[PDB]
């Protein structure tokens, strides 16, 4: 249900379009002749949107009893803070975390002077900053699902879906150097065997 | 923002 | 620059991820407990989203001279006739005719007694009818790019996307019997290789 | 609808 768009739409669907090769490292690259960073804001709304998918199927697994914390795995925790409602790092659930993270990840994406709407205009010079802290925070969405819900994850069968967009998402951001090894830590076993 | 143990 | 959406909306983010396996004869296949009617009906409006921006790469090359008719290959030839505004086939342009191709299956798309948005409202009885006649009409917007226009689509990089799309169409529509051989016919040779 | 050589 939706439908005709232009011109970074077609730019989404090729993108969608070729990963169906199979060979994910090609089908991240950048195309000949496109904007960098209009490549990277158009595959970080379909990551937002597939991640967002992903943790809405499991929604009814992820609560306040189960999940006190945000955790990927007993060694890593994370505490929310983006820049101004919250500047020192709060301790909370894993579903007000989430929450707090995907509100805000929209609130850039609805933002015109951060991913503006006329096809003319230039993302703005710290894009490739505003980008990055978007998909990191992103990333540690993949990484709660995996280690504490995975589980549910095969209640339904989600997991072809859900592994088949992580690595889409690891050789997109591995490509174009958008995450610190330091954050990918949680699921590094996971992502040396992709 | 991320706490390690 | 779109974003969060269900039940239907999972369905085609799910479709498109599980493709990133290279796979495309078990992505295509209905997931466990899916009603087939949806299924099809998401990856046919995804599918129609697709072509439509494939054409739309090399609409500038597709005119009334160099295309005076719809065409795949000399030996094809598609005249237009719908239901009753046209019912006698009616011979002329290529363009002309993907106009008239496209803007119909839209309004199947914008019809709810066909593609019902609401979650709980059934999929008509005949609706297996009405999106084989949507795929069968679509698969000629392949054949005509891949028969005439195909330098048009070398000289864009769009080969990739086009092709990875098309092997994607065409063992959807084989998995679930949705297109007769002799419609296939033009882009026979092609088909045989994927 | 589909004519042929
Ligand atoms: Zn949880
Ligand atoms: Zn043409």
């Amino acid at each position: 249900p939706k439908k005709n768009g232009s011109h970074q739409y077609e730019l989404l669907k090729h993108a969608e379009a070729t990963l169906g090769s199979g060979n994910l490292r090609q089908a991240v690259m950048l195309p000949e002749g496109e904007d960098l960073n209009e490549w990277i804001a158009v595959n970080t709304v379909d990551f937002f949107n597939q991640i967002n998918m992903l943790y809405g199927t499991i929604t009814e697994f992820c609560t306040e009893a189960s999940c006190p914390v945000m955790s990927a795995g007993p060694r890593y925790e994370y505490h929310w803070a983006d820049g101004t409602n919250i500047k020192k790092p709060i301790k909370c659930s894993a579903p007000k975390y989430i929450d707090y993270l995907m509100t805000w990840v929209q609130d850039q994406l609805d933002d015109e002077t951060l991913f503006p709407s006329k096809i003319g205009v230039p993302f703005p010079k710290n894009f490739m900053s505003v980008a990055k802290t978007i998909l990191k925070r992103l990333f540690r969405v993949y990484a709660h699902i995996y280690h504490q819900h995975f589980d549910s994850v095969m209640q339904l069968q989600e997991e072809a879906h859900l592994n088949t967009s992580f690595k889409h998402f690891i050789f997109f951001v591995q490509e174009f150097n958008l995450i610190d090894r330091r954050e990918l830590a949680p699921l590094q076993e996971l992502i040396e065997k992709l | 923002t991320m706490v390690i143990n």
